[PDB]
């Protein structure tokens, strides 16, 4: 009863079958998701259009990703990723951004229970191919508590309306690494020509930061 | 992504960052480098880094 | 009910995050002693990609020094009418005395390896072993 | 006190024999179908040998036989296989029975 | 350490490569016997590396030799030398 | 019941080895049981890599220091599991010891699966079975392979299921989703002979430990 | 369960009573073949299928309350026969060790 469930595709499949020339069904992509981190999706095979839709929602709980978020808000970390030829863009924002993303990507974040975030899709835009990379990049992301055990660092915030105050959101569970890490002149960093673009204001594309109902 | 090695050098933001202005009186600047040769290594880094940040300031 | 998703992360990893979530309203019965005892590897699923580069396996080949000896001891005489039991973990076969006669009058002083093999073959001679040699 | 395992796998018998090719090893038959005598003599696999001819009825279970090992294992890769096929047994000529 | 822990070095059992029955030897456009235990008593045809048993450059060498003595005026070409048909048999064929 | 659910169960957590099942085996009784000997380098898989000590003459041989420990967490898993009233399956699908492995389970009142394993037998348990059948609370393979040299398609089950399994994997198999895999050949007989004999062991020694105690718990 | 099948032996034996007393036997030797007379006077059905006519008479399942099965084979699904093979299978192996008008 704490679970939600959302339609993301109803396509009308059809088979080339003798018996009976064009056989006609339904696959539906289901997501489902309790709000708080747990959510999964599902695909539906039926002839009938609600027997998929229980089939798929009944499915879909039974391979429920757990998506950590940081503050019970937003994403981790951003998550640059390629899903076959669908390549998912997330930022994580601060509160109150609200959600800046495929309509898709909004439901499923509505599941999950992420609150803030900016996502991209570039490529192919298939629906099955975009879920399940998102949910591939949801759960591959890293917390700061892992980050802190993995390089025995305190890992802490820094926030320019807090100013210079350090806010240490992570420290490692074993013993703290003296070493004080290299500090690198430049970081290697594949980065993304739009990201640079928006932040140097060459981007004039007159659809981005559309004034839009409330996410 | 951004092409190159380092696509971080291509940024405004990269080449603002340079603190080295150079007095009225300085005109020409020529870095005479050796491709090879950990001796030389830093010099190579900074001709890979510091050339364009000194030549945007 | 738990997660079906094998390939992503492990079986602990799943149910404690469903655990925490509030997906799962009790914790399994095997979930303390995991937690208590867990196992040197987690059980992530891991698909296994074939080498291709000049990386290759880090299996490094048993050899001991007797090898030699060994080798030079069959390619004189040959597997010999003492057959092998390899039941018996302490079974001594006419190889292996022939190696310990080697390591022994080696340790006496000498250092040739044809002396070191012909004084073997003597004195294995003089204990009563049937050294037939085959060329 | 106890051994490492380097000390027992160095000095076990069957790593002080060299290739199994063509060695003499002693057999115990552990199992017989019709004719086909079931051999163990210390590997990890055991060898399937036809009861010859001779003294055929001597071949009962717990027998100790001789054998000359061809293969500890018999493996072989095939085309387009990514690895080596087994057919889970050693490949021995059964001599006759030891005394 | 231990004394017991395996040691790095290469094969002593490793037992060595086949070497064919002509390596080591000089193969000759003379040697009209040698060249011819390698062709077809009847038709003269040179036997390939799957019946001779020799190695690459070994049955270059014999193939080479072969077409030397032929076009030389040393070697019949369609056929064996009745002289040398008692050699030893080194093919592998079997016409009967 | 608080005093008694957590006497009995949270206080075996707090030993390192409380059925002492380290005293069931030792390194030189695995070598004799022939646990080091392993398939030919070819049919070596890339995962049991870091558990073999090395080739021996193009034979893989199994680290028996490795083998030790896992072994021991194994045993220790299962002592534990089965101490805690615990439902415990054996599988293996190699017919030269099925009947053994069936008698072993008979023996230590748990269960066994040797045969074909049907689909589904865990992720459709609900309507094979019935909607309110226990699934097991650990699996333990004797054998990782079935008889096409694949792994088990009880292995990915459990994963599936989320059922913790003990696991022989010899050279050739695939740990990567076992919960407790204890690298030794599972092909001679003196080895298939031992883990059944040490598992029986285990499961027998915690099965009246946990009589034991909830006997002394009763009379206090 | 068990308790259903209990409170149907229970409820048997009062209406085996209750017909004993209606036909005036006696409760203690009236048994199945009384049981069956008496229902057949008593309710005369001439339907051929004699499964469907009227009948007064006496699947299990594998675990207990507490969930373990009581069959070591039990997760085969099919543990009578592959008991019945097992068995089979242990007295072949004795068998080996030590040494018409049915269909
Ligand atoms: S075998 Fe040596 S040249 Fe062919
Ligand atoms: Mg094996």
């Amino acid at each position: 009863e704490d679970f939600d469930t959302r339609i993301l595709e109803v396509r009308n499949v059809f088979t080339m079958t003798a018996k009976e020339g064009r056989k006609k069904s339904i696959r539906v992509l289901v997501a489902v998701g309790n709000g708080k981190g747990a959510a999964g999706f599902s695909i539906g095979k039926a002839t009938d259009r609600m027997d998929a839709f229980r089939k798929a929602k009944n499915r879909a709980v039974h391979h429920l990703h757990y998506i950590e978020r940081y503050e019970d808000h937003t994403i981790f970390h951003d998550i640059s990723l390629r899903f076959k030829r669908t390549h998912i863009k997330m930022k994580k924002q601060p509160k109150g951004y609200g959600l800046r993303c495929h309509r898709a990507i909004i439901t499923i974040c509505r599941l999950i229970g992420i609150k803030d975030m900016y996502a991209k899709v570039s490529g192919s835009i298939n629906m099955l191919s975009l879920t399940q990379g998102l949910f591939r990049g949801l759960s591959r992301q890293e917390t700061h508590q892992q980050l802190a055990d993995k390089k025995g660092l305190h890992v802490v915030e820094i926030r320019e309306e807090c100013g210079p105050l350090p806010i240490v959101v992570a420290s490692p569970r074993g013993p703290l690494r003296k070493d004080p890490e290299p500090e690198d002149e430049v970081p290697d960093v594949k980065l993304d020509w739009e990201d640079v673009k928006t932040a140097q204001g060459m981007k004039r594309s007159v659809w981005s930061n559309l004034k839009r109902a409330a996410t | 992504p951004m092409k190159g090695r380092f696509p971080i050098r291509r940024t405004l933001q990269y080449l603002s960052q340079g603190n080295v202005v150079f007095k009225d009186s300085v005109k020409v600047m020529t870095v005479n480098y050796n491709t090879h040769g950990e001796l030389g290594e830093g010099a190579r880094k900074f001709v890979f880094f510091n050339i364009p940040q000194i030549q945007y300031k | 009910a738990g997660s079906r998703l094998e390939t992503v992360g492990s079986i602990f990893s799943r149910t404690r995050d469903l655990v925490r979530a509030g997906v799962l309203k009790e914790k399994p019965l095997w979930f303390d002693v995991y937690d208590a005892f867990p196992p040197l590897r987690e059980p992530v699923f891991q698909r296994p990609r074939v080498r291709y580069g000049k990386a290759k396996a880090p299996i490094q080949d048993i050899w001991y020094h007797e090898d030699r000896i060994r080798a030079k001891f069959y390619s004189v005489y040959g597997s010999g009418q003492r057959a092998f039991d390899l039941f018996n973990p302490n079974f001594k076969s006419t190889c292996q005395r022939f190696v310990e006669k080697y390591t022994e009058l080696q340790k006496l002083g000498e250092t040739d390896e044809e002396k070191l093999f012909v004084e073997t073959g003597k004195a294995l001679l003089a204990e009563g072993v049937i050294l037939r040699r085959v060329g | 006190n106890v051994e490492s395992f380097a000390s027992m796998l160095r000095h076990s018998p069957l790593t002080q024999m060299g290739p199994a090719k063509d060695k003499l090893v002693i057999g115990r038959i552990f199992h017989i179908v019709e004719n086909d005598l079931y051999i163990d003599f210390g590997g990890k696999f055991h060898c399937v040998c036809r009861r010859p001819e001779v003294d055929g009825e001597k071949y009962q279970k717990g027998t100790r036989v001789r054998l000359r090992l061809l293969d500890l294992e018999l493996t072989s890769r095939f085309l387009g296989a990514t690895t080596d096929t087994t057919v889970l047994e050693a490949n021995a000529v059964l001599l006759g029975i030891q005394e | 350490s231990n004394e017991d822990l395996p040691i790095s070095m290469e094969n002593p059992y490793k037992e060595p490569l086949k070497k064919c029955i002509l390596c080591g030897k000089h193969v000759d456009y003379k040697n009209v016997q040698l060249l011819s235990q390698f062709v077809s008593p009847f038709t003269g045809c040179i036997y390939g590396r799957h019946i001779t048993g020799l190695c690459g450059k070994k049955q270059k060498e014999i193939t080479k030799a072969i077409k030397r003595a032929q076009i030389m005026g040393f070697m019949p070409v369609t056929y064996k030398d009745p002289a040398y048909l008692k050699d030893p048999k080194v093919c592998n064929i079997r016409y009967r | 019941s608080t005093d008694f659910n957590d006497k009995i169960l949270n206080e075996p957590l707090k030993h390192s080895d409380f059925f002492n099942v380290k005293e069931l085996f030792s390194v030189r009784s695995l070598f004799d049981a022939r646990v080091h000997l392993g398939h030919k380098a070819g049919c070596r898989h890339r995962f049991m890599e870091p558990y073999i000590f090395g080739s021996r003459l193009d034979h893989d041989i199994i680290d028996l220091e490795q083998t030790a420990t896992h072994l021991q967490l194994a045993l220790n898993f299962t002592a534990h599991m089965a101490y805690r009233k615990g439902i415990i399956l054996f599988i293996s699908r190699n017919r030269q010891f099925s009947y053994l492995i069936e008698n072993m389970a008979r023996d230590c009142g748990e269960y066994a699966h040797t045969r074909y394993f049907r689909g589904g037998m865990l992720t459709n348990a609900r309507l094979l079975f019935g909607p309110t059948v226990r699934l097991p609370d650990l699996i333990i393979f004797l054998h990782t392979l079935n008889n096409i040299f694949e792994p088990h398609v009880a292995v990915r089950d459990a994963a599936k299921m989320n059922i913790p399994t003990v696991g022989i994997v010899d050279t050739n198999c695939n740990p990567c989703l076992i919960t407790y895999p204890v690298p030794g050949n599972d092909d001679s007989p003196l080895a298939v002979h031992l883990y059944c004999r040490l598992f029986q062991t285990a499961i027998t020694r915690a099965k009246e430990k946990r009589q034991q105690v909830e006997a002394l718990y009763r009379l206090q | 369960t068990e308790d259903f099948i209990k409170k149907q032996i229970e409820e048997f034996n009062i209406g085996k009573r209750h017909l004993a007393n209606m036909m005036g036997e006696d409760p203690e030797t009236f048994t199945q073949e009384d049981i069956d007379r008496a229902i057949a006077y008593l309710f005369p059905s001439g339907l051929f299928e004699k499964r469907a006519r009227p009948v007064m008479k006496h699947r299990a399942i594998q675990w207990g309350e507490d969930g373990r099965p009581f069959h070591y084979l039990f997760y085969t699904g099919k543990q009578s026969y592959y008991s019945l093979m097992h068995d089979v299978y242990g007295m072949l192996l004795n068998l080996e060790k030590h040494q018409i008008g049915s269909r």
